[PDB]
């Protein structure tokens, strides 16, 4: 059976949404320099 | 280089030093801060989880493939 837990999936699900949201924010630091 | 290869790499990582989490998500093992400097920055998805196939076949990882938070544990 599976050793991952509600909580560990719940932590992952928060860590997924930083992780998209700092994509956005690399790509917004590279264009800051852009011009 | 191999999965199997990129698999003793990032378990080499995951337990020398930064020990404090389990559970990570698939990009910040490859595009996180934390892991900058590893050898496995940069490495694409398809290797990565190839790479995590070879640890989950030694019951060193669990994959975690739901959408709402993708992701790997190492045990």
């Amino acid at each position: 059976g599976s050793r991952v837990t509600e909580q560990d999936k719940a932590i992952l699900q928060l860590k997924q949404q930083r992780d998209k949201l700092r994509q956005y924010q690399k790509r917004i630091a590279q264009q800051l320099e852009r011009e | 280089r191999r999965p199997e290869e990129w698999g003793k790499l990032i378990y080499q990582w995951v337990s020398r030093s930064g020990q404090n989490n389990s559970v990570f998500t698939l990009y910040e093992l490859t595009n996180g801060e934390d892991t900058e400097d590893e050898e496995f920055h940069g490495l694409d998805e398809a290797t990565l989880l190839r790479a995590l196939q070879a640890l989950q076949q030694e019951h060193k990882a669990e994959i975690i493939t739901v959408s709402d938070g993708r992701g790997v544990k190492f045990f």
